């Protein structure tokens, strides 16, 4: 009772919560869409065979930012991009970037604008990706 | 400038058309250059003050009068057109006289080379040329 | 209840609470009356500077947004 | 080609179609989202075209390294900050070793003072003041 | 669609902030309308072929102040120009006056009205050129 033997995911007006969840299975990782992100609606016949650049075309396409932080796929809309400026102490940049690249957390689409051995630095990006470099960095000072 | 019969080849179609008119006694070809017949048209065209748009191409021409034109405008294309077209015919050159509104009524547009017209206070209108 | 509510100038702090008025104020837009809104600005106008103001007409309501104590009558 | 078929767009639905072409995320305001737009647009030179749609229209932008901020013209902001221990040609090329420098908006004030003035987006000057009160307290 | 052979601006009853936005591609810079300016109207056939002079006498005809301070153009009406006085404790205004010559804020149609050896000077023009004298005056004299 099941259409043509191909492989894909047919949308009659979706509303980008329960689209994305059809493509959790090949990106093998849970996708968290925000609420302000939720209400635009898609419609088509869409065939996954590798989803990260499918998420990064559709993400220009409709205005859209995304976060991979190793176990669960962040979507939120561009209006939500938030930004800070934070002063190091007692700790540099590349001494912090050496965190981020041995955790597995540097993320080359939003990096770290700033002087290479300095203490202030431009974060930019998704909230769950700058509430985590300004907690990080802000906890790393109190250590030493 | 359009065909290469000979003179042989004309006075054939002088005896082969004068058995088609059996009232004539012989047909006379004259021959007139085809740069005057679309020359008097736009000579005439632009003593009556029309705004017009010609578009030469080969084995004929074509004149497209646009725009929202008045009352009497309409009345001296008429009174042009079909004192023209008995005089020489609708086998070359020809009119297309279509009449369309005016958008930029009440609006406040910039002309020129990168043209708009502003529709309100909050709408851009950016047409293509 | 943002902890960024605090700014460092007098007028982008004033814009903030604009923004943040700005839902409620759209809402006094939809539901309220078209004239009768634009009554009060022309009312209140010759009140403020006098007579020699001219009349706002309709043609405002694309860009500009009136003050939320001249809505709230009207609506 | 390519291009776009405006029909009475908001200046949102608009800025993120040619966001393919740009190749970054384009965050309008939503002071700047009321005027509308309509046309036939051609994208084979993005970079120049909202260029002169800025202009035309009167908007203000700015490209960080990771997004393009689109306000408009009424909210551009403007503030007078000092330095009481740190030179604004340090500052300066604090600002050309990081990647925030933008031409358009550049800072005035005396080559060798701790006075200047700045002027711009809200997200420039907002990042310039406190970059520069953050290099106070560490000196 | 649009026959007009030459080049120009046609405003019927433009609203002052439709206006300047039109000029603002001749000048090169955004214009920024204030919000009392922004109630009289203008109607006419007009050309910008060197906007810088026809601001001028535009700004006199119509009644109006403006600024440009390098970066955008403010204008403002004439009821709207503010006043100011105030005392350096150990800065001339000679040396004031060579950091707004030096810097390119300096305004020859509105200068400082003062004594050349002195602390005080008098301030008039423009609401955004007068926060700004005043506010780097009062930053130097905390800086020596």
């Amino acid at each position: 009772k099941i259409p043509v033997t191909g492989s894909g995911f047919v949308a009659k007006d979706d509303s980008l919560r329960t689209f994305f969840d059809a493509m959790a299975l090949q990106l093998k990782e849970p996708v968290i869409v925000s609420k302000m992100a939720a209400r635009k609606k898609i419609t088509g016949n869409f065939e996954f065979h590798d989803p990260n650049a499918l998420l990064e075309k559709l993400s220009l396409q409709l205005g859209l930012i995304w976060y991979f932080d190793g176990q669960a796929i962040y979507i939120y809309d561009a209006s939500e991009m938030r930004n800070a400026v934070v002063s190091l102490r007692n700790v540099s940049l590349n001494e912090f970037n050496n965190f981020l690249k041995r955790s597995g957390l540097y993320n080359k689409n939003y990096p770290l604008r700033g002087d290479n051995r300095k203490g202030t630095f431009y974060v930019s990006g998704p909230p769950v990706y700058v509430d985590m470099v300004v907690n990080a960095a802000t906890m790393m000072d109190k250590q030493n | 400038q359009r065909n290469t019969m000979s003179k042989k080849e004309l006075e054939v179609l002088s005896q082969k058309l004068r058995a088609l008119m059996p009232y004539a006694d012989s047909v006379n070809i004259t021959l007139m250059d085809d740069v005057t017949a679309a020359g008097q048209a736009e000579a005439g065209l632009k003593q009556q003050a029309l705004p017009y748009s010609r578009r030469n191409h080969k084995g004929g021409v074509t004149f497209v009068i646009q725009g929202a034109l008045d009352d009497v405008e309409i009345l001296r294309a008429r009174q042009f057109v079909d004192s023209y077209y008995r005089t020489w015919g609708g086998r070359y050159v020809q009119f297309a006289i279509e009449l369309k509104d005016d958008w930029l009524k009440g609006r406040s547009f910039q002309y020129g080379a990168e043209g708009y017209i502003k529709m309100s206070p909050g709408h851009w209108y950016f047409p293509s040329p | 209840e943002d902890e960024d509510v605090t700014f460092n100038d007098i007028s982008s702090l004033s814009k903030h609470v604009d923004e943040g008025l700005d839902g409620y104020r759209d809402y006094l837009i939809k539901y309220s009356d078209r004239e009768l809104v634009q009554f009060f600005e022309n009312a209140q106008l010759k009140r403020q500077y006098g007579e020699e103001t001219e009349t706002v007409k309709r043609d405002k309501d694309e860009i500009e947004k009136p003050s939320i104590f001249a809505l709230l009558p009207a609506y």
